[PDB]
């Protein structure tokens, strides 16, 4: 029958590992490299575009930086149209609870049921995992400011600053070097952009290779607003802190 | 060879391997023998045992008031058939009150197997069956392989060893054919048949296995000290 | 079932809840605690249809205890509140509704604010100062619209409260054999004994 | 037809665990279908529960509710508590509210745990513990000489006959209660039958030594 | 849940000493309207059964299919179908009678009295009813509808019980039948006077009598009967 | 690979021989059926000295009447047991009487075979069942995971169940007493184990037709090794 | 047992010179018992508003299912969802609930953020769209309202006047309804502000 | 609108003695005021010395017995051929009943038989399957008339001994095969009488431990 | 549906896909679990390689089932996930119908129950995780400590350990743990907890969690520094 075509994508190795799991996570290694710096006063979100071309429309373009709600973002490295398939099913979530409890959803509730997700597609059912690892930045009235990470494996972690893609290993160094607990959000935004600039293939870090966003308290009095940057506005805060 | 993976596949040569793997358990199951006159259907099976501490294998199993068989090759497989069977002869008497035809029965069996053959994920059944009985027509026996094949025989024999006792059959055809009206000594023909199959060990108390159904006579098993008559 | 009351003051909410379970012309008992705590400074009273009210208020408990445990953290009154008018809310265009009325009296830690919500069984909510289920508020309201004041004390409260059970057992048909009354506040819930 | 709906149940608990008294009459209608009624299930040999409104629902759900006890002291190697027996049997029946089930049910045991313990299900859902229950047409009754000679400190033997006496006068006046009086005594150690009482001789008997129903001629 | 339409009445039958005797009109009323003139309500099952249907003719019609499909399933790999294996009035009835009381049982039931008649093998009488509510009774003479009221009386002066089926030769029988039939006409207001009348003999075998009439009414003494009380002419 | 339901060239079912396999590794079961009762006896094996060694549960009682002890891939049993015992209680609710013993086994085999592509995979685990009833007495089974049960004077599965079934051989004859029985299967347990044999890593059990299914205190079965060694040293 | 009128309630829009207005009363009864007069039946979503009358429990119900679905489309569009595509949104709710429908009587109104056209509309339970050039009511006193606004109602009203006039329909209307009124709120809406206005009216 | 159930009338008796049991039962089958049969047995042999009638609605008793033999057979398949006892069966009957408790078998059934002790037992049952065992017990049409007699003569119900005052009642003690047929012809010629859906015949099984037996006689035709 | 048996028998007896998947758990964060006289403590392992984390909101290796019963483990993080979830719905439902809160056997007999199912069902893998499960059955002060494993078997333990060279923290406890005389307080079962840790870990930083259970439902989880001052005290006590 059938049986003889089948790859057995939720298996253990000899040696108690995920084949489609490390394979997927082989080829988020190659997807463009994502930041994420958490601050005191908000969270900074820096990811680089997979080589552009000049024909490309840039400024209504969106391939790395999505948003879920009015409180929580993510930053994606992998294949895109499976982010997208997971980014609807948690933008559905946190309507869900806003709907049930009337209170926006807390980051981690979100990011455990999203990483539950992925978890299930390693355990049972026979299909591929999906390619993507997220980073999510957001915000709540319990915890704060936020950072989380998921991977194909399911399994999430909190970081004050970190990278997915490619080359966290040297990006992951660069940023447990400069970072300091006291950082404010522009001193964030700074270190996000130096840690690129170093970590990346290209030859010259410019705006249109870019994708940032930030969440802040800086609107009026005790309320979270979302900044996805425009074109304009990374290549002025690209000017600001002396890349180009 | 590359061909025996699962059922639904053919070999080169045009064969069904899982099939014939199938066939091979009833081989290495313990010789039962069937035999019939016409009045009269009898069953006589070799029981075995795991060792002296444990109890003999039961081999034949009462189907109706007016049918049964016995078994050969895995034991489960026939348990499963033979309730089929007690649920068909159950659906005829219920429905339309009549007793049903060893024939049917027989038909009813091959059609069961046959799909198991022929889809995937599926085995087919690893057991022989021995189907005895009496109906409107006389007294029956049958022959039920895994294959599907079904055949109607005045005597037979399966499992190991039975080419002794289908072979004295064949000889002993024209006299054991004509006892009417005589149980014991159809019995006492089948007894000796199967004892054509046997090799270093003989026929004891609770070893030997036999059954009878006929004209004024229930499907009835008879064990133990029961058939210490016929040794 | 029948009588259940609610009072929210300035730093507490008040539940009372009727002790008598009556069936045809008997009364079972006189000492029914028509109440379950769903969290620690949540606490949500009852009443409605024989057996519904039970197996609808242990299925809310069971559930917001299960959030609980799972985010260790205790969710907010209104929060509760709106879980449980959804399942109210859900439950109506059922094959069998739930036929259960109940007022959620919670303290939410992180306002430091007592909060009485109001739900019937068609998953009709509501945040009063004062609230009742049933007839019991023909008699309650305009007493309570008369002698409230938002600045009470829980003592002052309380004995708004006996004023209620007062006028009930003077001019209701039926003996509901008193009230159990709870408090809630920021240190929690608590049983007034003697009442 | 009808349908058998054999009532007077009661079941109290008291200083040396609980008393149960029953009656023993069936009707349909007006006839009288059984005097010799079975209206106490022993669900095991340490759990009672009492017979009211339909016969056969309380019967098999009641048999079925020692089936489900039996198989939790094999999974936990441990006696069910009374609270865990009731919840079983009243999460059942509201499975079936709607459906026409008719019961009224007292489940009474005795355990470390919990001690001397009754709770009353209802076929309408409704479980509720308590001291003193009373169950079926003739339920009032029984209630005016249980709660007129009530204590916690009644002895073993005065509490039997308590009960015996309540089940008589729901006997005399409701109609179709009667036949015979059954009598249990629930202790830690399991239940203890205290015989089946014909009504006809036990009234007689109770007005001589007694002196009450003054108003019966004898 | 149904109502029924098209309709037949009376089914009449009755035992005799060497086999069964069954008849019925061939009416098919649409409520008062005597509508169709030409239904068959006696369905030959073999040459040794007889089912006698009244009540829904579309609920008729589906059992004579079943039927009709009962004798090809019996002769699927039955090389004994027109010996030893044949369908006996026993099989043909049981499977009826289970078909009935599982429709009514899901409340949608084959609005029909049904009367199955026939001799089995071994020469045995066979007459037994079964109706839309699956109830089943056997007796030496079953008649439905009017026929209950009207027939049986009649039928059971020639045959009370079992003992007298041995005494009942079939030109007695059948003429009860005929007579029963006259009688029917003469009072049943949804019956024709034609009819069909089948015997099953466990000698003769089948006989399937068609287009009979009720003959030898008595209709005379009518022209004397004036007024309805008091008036003389 | 290879389908699961699958026939050996042989004529065997490959899953249900490897099943075999996983079998042997298991720890030791015995039991011993006399007319005074059916003893039940299990090596517990804990896999290191902090392991609470009364947590480990092989022996198992079904019904009143029923119990049963375990060697193998032990968690698959669970379900095994679950179904007995839904089994036993069932028939007690529908017949008012209690479940003959092979009946109970029989149940209990249904399920062996119940696998394919149901379940993924036959049981990793064989079963002694021992029993009382009215019509055939004091009876052991041995339930494998090929649905086949074999009834047994005396049985022995497990790591060292060859050696000991060729003791039980020698040892059993139809007039064993049950204190007996109870000796002659500590004796037998404390050849094969590795480990030596005390009232810790040892389990006795036994069902009468008076008392019922027992699991032996840690106590009870100290004195029956005592018991044993003197005895052994007494010729 | 009629859903729409246990409750009790009104909702009234209408249009001016470039601009609209919506108002409600506050009442949330149980048929003669008043129970609630904070029970607003106005809410918004971004900038397009939405009222609703009859059985509180699917008003509360329609409120978040329209706060979810609308903030979802913000998502997905990057835009806020305008007056005439929400109108189609709501009748395309509630005709999917045709044979078990809410028992409510809603009303959209807001101003078309590119056009600057003023837009009202009403709705029936099961979602036939009522658009209007003049005044939308809806209510256990619509009646009253249609009474009101078609004799007060004239076209081009600046947003002061627009107020006197709406306010006036709905506490007349509200006062010959018994399970109307106990308070009332007027939401006067111009391009880019908003102003919420609390009537003072008549608490029997 | 189609009404699934009918009345056919008849009535059963049961009577259990000290080493024996009786289970009779008319054979008049009726609808409304029409005869249908005056010979259709409804008291069955069901094997293993157990006796059954599910008497008033025939298609309901026929079914309910059908089922029964039923599991009489299926039992014997999965048991080693074990004898189903008569606290069994009625066990069995209970669950058979109750498995249609939403739309129910409308029929009064009575099973007789010899208990595990080989002592005279009967089992009633409701429609539902509330069930128990009795001495005695009447069923069908004719159950209100014939009940109250057994109650004075089989249990001696109201018979107190004469000359002590109505102290000492009339002791219990087993009756003769004799004497319970006696009573069970004398039960059905009365209700015969004074029910018109009772009569044609009675048919009386009688259960020893050495089998079934059958005895026939006539009743009046009217 | 995926219906693929993954989980099967091999030639020798053995099903790798579960032993595999106890390869996952011996890849996994070092576990330990001691109980005293009057008190359970549950030390886990945290790598050091994650510098940069937010240790606030990061999932926490032990988690409560019950506010009574306490559940830690090594291997796939993800997978645990499931188990502590199913657990959790569990523990409140057996509150709901036997109106009393699960005992620790009966919480660790379901969890390894669901484990079990995973080895033979179609479809699915194995969990590649081992339990450690801690606590007090109602209104009990005897101290309970249990362990499950992918193939669905599970036992009591006076102490236990799990995970990466578990194997020399489980040599450690097996000779310094005594049977007649367990920690009679909570500091010497702390101590004895952090001390076998010690032998695995590296520093003991941010890198050693230690949570206490005691009868009564009361459950609290040691700060870095209360950890520290037992990391302090064996070092000095060490040098001898
Ligand atoms: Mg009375
Ligand atoms: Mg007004
Ligand atoms: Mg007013
Ligand atoms: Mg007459």
């Amino acid at each position: 029958g059938s049986r003889r075509y089948d790859s057995r994508t939720t298996i253990f190795s000899p040696e108690g590992r995920l084949y489609q799991v490390e394979y997927a996570l082989e080829s988020i290694s190659h997807a463009g490299t994502a930041i994420g710096i958490m601050a005191s006063d908000g969270i900074v979100l820096a990811a680089e575009r997979k080589v552009t071309s000049t024909l490309l429309e840039q400024d209504t373009s969106t391939e790395k930086l999505y948003k879920l709600n009015d409180k929580i973002a993510v930053a994606v490295a992998g294949l895109t149209a499976d982010a997208e398939i997971l980014i609807n099913t948690a933008r559905i979530h946190a309507q869900n609870y806003l709907k049930t409890y009337n209170e926006d959803i807390p980051v981690e509730i979100l990011v455990r049921r999203l990483s539950d997700i992925k978890q299930g597609y390693t355990q049972h059912g026979g299909l591929r995992p999906f390619g993507v690892s997220f980073i999510y930045a957001g915000y709540d009235d319990r915890y704060g400011y936020q950072l989380y990470t998921s991977n194909p494996s399911g399994n999430y972690t909190g970081w004050k600053a970190i990278s997915v893609g490619a080359n966290t290993s040297a990006a992951q160094t660069l940023l447990q070097m400069d970072y300091k607990d006291d950082m404010k959000v522009d001193d964030a935004i700074e270190l996000a952009l130096k840690t690129l600039s170093k970590t990346t293939d290209s030859s010259a870090l410019t705006y249109d290779r870019l994708e940032f966003a930030t969440i802040r308290k800086g609107a009026n009095d005790g309320e979270v607003y979302q900044k996805i940057f425009k074109p304009q506005e990374i290549k002025d805060i690209l000017v600001k802190t002396g890349i180009t | 060879n590359n061909y025996d993976g699962d059922t639904v596949t053919f070999s080169p040569t045009g064969r069904l391997f899982q099939v014939e793997y199938a066939l091979e358990a009833i081989k290495q199951g313990s010789v039962t023998v069937g035999l019939r006159s016409n009045t009269h259907a009898v069953l006589v099976a070799l029981k075995r045992n795991a060792d002296e501490l444990s109890s003999y294998q039961k081999k034949i199993i009462k189907c109706d008031e007016h049918m049964g068989l016995s078994l050969a090759g895995l034991a489960p497989d026939a348990r499963v058939l033979s309730n089929y069977l007690r649920q068909q002869c159950n659906y005829s008497s219920l429905v339309f009150n009549r007793k049903l035809a060893v024939e049917r029965a027989g038909h009813l069996l091959c059609d069961k197997a046959q799909k198991n053959t022929q889809s995937y994920g599926g085995r087919p059944y690893g057991v022989g069956l021995l189907i005895i009985g009496y109906d409107k027509s006389g007294a029956h026996l049958l022959e039920f392989q895994p294959s599907g094949n079904v055949t109607e025989l005045y005597g037979t024999a399966i499992g190991a060893r039975s080419q002794g006792a289908k072979t004295y059959l064949e000889r002993t055809l024209d006299t054991f054919i004509k006892i009417d009206g005589n149980p014991d000594e159809l019995i006492k023909a089948g007894v000796e048949a199967i004892s054509q199959s046997l090799r270093d060990e003989s026929l004891t108390v609770d070893n030997l296995s036999i059954a009878i159904v006929g004209k004024d006579t229930p499907f009835t098993i008879y064990d133990g000290e029961a058939v210490a008559k016929y040794i | 079932m029948d009588i259940i009351l609610g009072i929210r003051v300035q730093d507490s909410v008040i539940l009372a809840s009727s002790k008598a379970v009556t069936r045809g012309i008997s009364v079972l008992k006189d000492s029914d605690d028509k109440t379950r705590q769903l969290s620690p400074h949540t606490l949500m009273s009852f009443a409605g249809e024989a057996g519904d009210t039970v197996q609808f208020a242990e299925y809310i408990q069971a559930n917001i205890q299960l959030y609980s445990i799972r985010e260790d953290y205790e969710l907010s009154p209104q929060a509760v509140s709106s879980f449980v008018r959804q399942e109210l809310a859900k439950s109506i265009r059922s094959r069998r509704p739930y036929q259960v009325n109940v007022l959620i009296g919670g303290y939410d830690k992180k306002k430091n604010k007592p909060e009485l919500y109001q739900i019937d069984y068609l998953g009709t909510k509501v945040e009063l100062p004062y609230g009742a289920h049933g007839y019991s508020g023909f008699y309650t309201f305009s007493l309570l619209d008369h002698h409230y004041r938002p600045d009470m004390t829980t003592e002052e409260g309380l004995d708004l409260l006996k004023l209620c059970v007062q006028e009930l057992e003077k001019r209701m048909p039926m003996d509901f054999k008193g009230v159990i009354v709870k408090i809630v506040d920021k240190d929690g819930i608590r049983q007034v004994d003697d009442f | 037809i009808k349908i058998a709906h054999g009532c007077t149940t009661l079941a109290f608990r008291f200083q040396g665990g609980i008393i149960v008294a029953v009656d023993s009459r069936a009707t349909a209608g007006n006839w009288v279908a059984s005097q010799t009624v079975k209206k106490v299930i022993e669900i095991n040999p340490f759990l009672l529960g009492t017979m009211a409104g339909g016969a056969a629902d309380c019967q098999f759900w009641e048999t079925w509710l020692g089936s489900q006890c039996r198989l939790h002291e094999l999974r936990e190697k441990e006696r069910i508590s009374v609270a865990a027996a009731s919840k079983i049997l009243s999460n059942l029946v509201y499975q079936y509210k709607g459906a026409g089930l008719s019961m009224g049910t007292m489940i009474c045991g005795y355990t470390r745990k919990e001690g001397p313990t009754i709770y009353y299900v209802d076929s309408d859902g409704t479980r509720l513990k308590g001291d003193i229950f009373c169950v079926g047409s003739g339920q009032t009754f029984a209630y005016g000489v249980l709660d007129s000679n009530y204590k916690w400190d009644l002895s073993v033997e005065d509490a039997l006959y308590l009960g015996k006496r309540s089940i008589l006068a729901a006997a005399h006046r409701d109609a179709y209660s009667g036949g015979s009086v059954n009598l249990y005594h629930v202790t830690e150690d399991g239940w203890i039958y205290h015989g089946n009482h014909d009504v006809g001789e036990l009234f007689w008997k109770v007005k001589e030594e007694e002196g009450s129903f003054n108003n019966v001629i004898g | 849940t149904q109502q029924p339409i098209v309709t037949g009445t009376s089914v009449i039958s009755m035992k005799y000493d060497n086999g069964v005797i069954i008849a019925a009109d061939n009416l098919g009323s649409y409520g008062s309207l005597l509508r169709f003139n030409g239904v068959e309500r006696l369905i030959p099952v073999g040459d040794n059964t007889v089912v006698g249907i009244s009540g829904d003719i579309s609920d008729m019609q589906h059992i004579e299919r079943l039927l009709k499909d009962l004798v090809t399933e019996n002769a699927y790999d039955n090389p004994l179908a027109d010996a030893e294996e044949a369908l006996e009035p026993s099989y043909i009835f049981e499977y009826l009678a289970t078909v009935m009381y599982q429709r009514r049982s899901k409340m949608n039931p084959l609005w029909n009295a049904i009367i199955v008649a026939g001799v089995q093998s071994n020469g045995d009488q066979f007459l037994r009813y079964v109706n839309l509510l699956g109830v089943t009774y056997s007796s030496p003479t079953l008649a439905t509808g009017f026929g209950a009221h009207m027939a049986n009386p009649l039928l059971r002066k020639v045959v009370d019980r079992e003992s007298d089926i041995p005494k009942t030769t079939v030109q007695v029988a059948e003429e009860a039948i005929v007579n029963a039939m006259r009688v029917l006409y003469y009072r049943d207001a949804r019956s024709s006077r034609n009819f069909s009348l089948a015997i099953i003999d466990k000698n003769t075998g089948l006989t399937f009598k068609k287009n009979l009439q009720v003959e030898n009414m008595k209709w005379d003494f009518a022209k004397d009967i004036k007024g309805y009380g008091t008036q003389k002419i | 690979d290879r389908g699961v339901s699958t026939f050996s060239p042989e004529g065997r079912l490959f899953q249900v021989e490897y099943s075999l396999e996983a079998i042997k590794l298991g720890s030791t079961a015995i039991g011993i059926a006399t007319k005074e009762g059916v003893v039940l006896g299990v090596e517990k094996r804990a896999t290191s000295p902090l392991l609470e060694s009364d947590s480990i549960e092989k022996i198992v009682e079904i019904d009143r009447h029923i119990g049963c002890a375990m060697s193998g891939l032990t968690a698959d049993a669970r379900s095994m047991i679950e179904h007995a015992r839904t089994a036993a209680v069932t028939h007690n609710l529908y017949y008012d009487e209690d479940i003959n013993v092979e009946s109970l086994t029989q149940s209990v085999c249904d399920l062996a075979l119940r696998f394919g592509e149901l379940m993924s995979r036959p049981f990793g685990v064989a079963l002694l069942i021992a029993g009382h009833d009215a019509d055939d007495g004091y009876q052991l089974f041995h339930a494998e995971p090929s649905g086949t049960f074999y009834r047994y004077n005396a049985k022995a599965i497990g790591s060292g169940s060859e050696g000991a079934q060729a003791e039980l051989l020698n040892e059993w004859h139809s007039s064993l007493t049950l204190k007996e029985a109870e000796l002659l299967v500590l004796k037998i347990l404390k050849q094969v184990m590795e480990e030596k044999l005390d009232e810790n890593n040892a389990q006795l059990s036994c069902i009468t037709k008076q008392d019922g299914f027992k699991i032996y205190d840690n106590e009870k079965t100290a004195e029956l090794i005592k018991e044993l060694k003197e005895k052994e040293a007494a010729e | 047992s009629d859903p729409s009128s246990i409750n009790g309630g009104i909702v009234v829009a209408m249009t001016g010179k470039d601009c609209v207005a919506i108002a409600c009363d506050l009442r949330l009864g149980s048929q003669s018992l008043g129970v609630s007069n904070k029970f607003e039946k106005i809410f918004h979503y971004g900038h397009v508003f939405l009222g609703i009358t009859g059985l509180a429990t699917d008003v509360t119900t329609l409120n978040e299912m329209f706060r979810y679905k609308t903030n979802l489309y913000k998502l997905k569009e990057e835009r806020a969802i305008e007056p005439e595509t929400f109108t189609q949104l709501v009748s395309s709710s509630l005709y999917e609930r045709r044979f078990g429908p809410y028992f409510v009587g809603p009303v959209v109104a807001g101003i078309n953020s590119k056009s600057g056209k003023p837009f009202i509309a009403g709705f029936d339970l099961i979602g036939c769209i009522d658009e209007a050039k003049d005044f939308i009511v809806s209510g256990t006193a619509s009646d009253q309202l249609f009474g009101m606004c078609e004799s007060l109602y004239e076209p081009n009203l600046e947003p002061e006047d627009l107020f006197e006039t709406i306010s006036q329909a709905l506490l007349n209307a509200a006062d010959r309804d018994a399970l109307s009124g106990w308070g009332a709120v007027v939401y006067i809406i111009k391009k880019d502000e908003v102003v919420k206005r609390y009537l003072k009216m008549r608490q029997d | 609108q189609f009404n699934p159930y009918g009345d056919n009338g008849g009535t059963i008796l049961g009577i259990a003695g000290e080493d024996f049991a009786v289970l009779a039962g008319d054979t008049r089958n009726i609808t409304d005021y029409s005869i249908n049969s005056r010979y259709e047995p409804k008291v069955f042999d069901c094997g293993d010395n157990i006796v059954m009638s599910a008497n008033g609605f025939a298609a309901d008793g026929d079914a309910l017995v059908k089922r029964f033999k039923n599991s009489v057979k299926w039992y014997h398949f999965d048991h080693n051929d074990k004898k189903l006892s008569i606290n069994s069966a009625a066990r069995n009957i209970q669950h058979l009943l109750y498995g249609k408790r939403f739309f129910p078998y409308y029929v009064h059934t009575i099973i007789a038989g010899l208990d595990e002790d080989g002592k005279g037992a009967v089992y009633s049952f409701d429609p539902v399957g509330s069930y128990e065992r009795e001495q005695c017990r009447a069923g069908g049409a004719a159950a209100s008339l014939i009940m109250p007699f057994l109650d004075n003569q089989v249990n001696f119900k109201n018979q107190y001994e004469p000359g002590t005052n109505g102290k000492v009642k009339k002791p219990l003690k087993y009756l003769s095969v004799e004497e319970v047929i006696k009573l069970v012809r004398d039960s059905f010629t009365s209700a015969t009488e004074r029910h018109i859906q009772v009569g044609d015949g009675l048919e009386i099984l009688i259960v020893t431990k050495d089998g079934v037996r059958k005895e026939f006689y006539e009743l009046k035709r009217d | 549906g995926y219906d693929r048996a993954l989980s099967i028998f091999s030639p020798d007896g053995h099903i790798f896909q579960v032993e595999y998947a106890l390869e996952a758990v011996k890849r996994g964060t070092c576990a330990v679990g001691v109980k005293g006289k009057n008190c359970v403590v549950l030390g886990c392992e945290r790598r050091s390689t994650l510098k940069l984390q937010d240790t606030r909101i990061t999932p926490s290796k032990v988690s409560k089932i019950d506010s009574h019963v306490v559940l830690s483990f090594s291997g796939l993080n993800a997978d645990s996930r499931i188990l502590i979830e199913k657990a959790r719905v569990e523990a409140q439902s057996h509150r709901l119908t036997l109106e009393d809160p699960v005992t620790v056997e009966y919480l660790t007999r379901y969890v390894a129950g669901v484990q079990q199912r995973y080895t033979q069902s179609g479809g699915v893998r194995p969990f590649g995780v081992s339990t450690l499960i801690a606590g007090f059955d109602p209104r009990d002060d005897e101290p309970k400590l249990y362990q499950t494993e992918p193939s669905g078997i599970y036992s009591s333990w006076s102490a236990q350990t799990i995970g990466r060279n578990s194997k020399t923290v489980r040599e450690f406890l097996e000779k310094n743990y005594d049977r007649k005389e367990p920690p009679a307080t909570v500091e010497e079962c702390v101590k004895l907890t952090v001390r076998s840790l010690l032998e695995v870990v590296q520093t003991g930083a941010k890198n050693i969690e230690i949570t206490v259970v005691k009868p009564d439902s009361d459950i609290v989880a040691l700060s870095s520094e209360e950890i520290n001052q037992y990391v302090t005290q064996i070092e000095q006590e060490k040098q001898e």
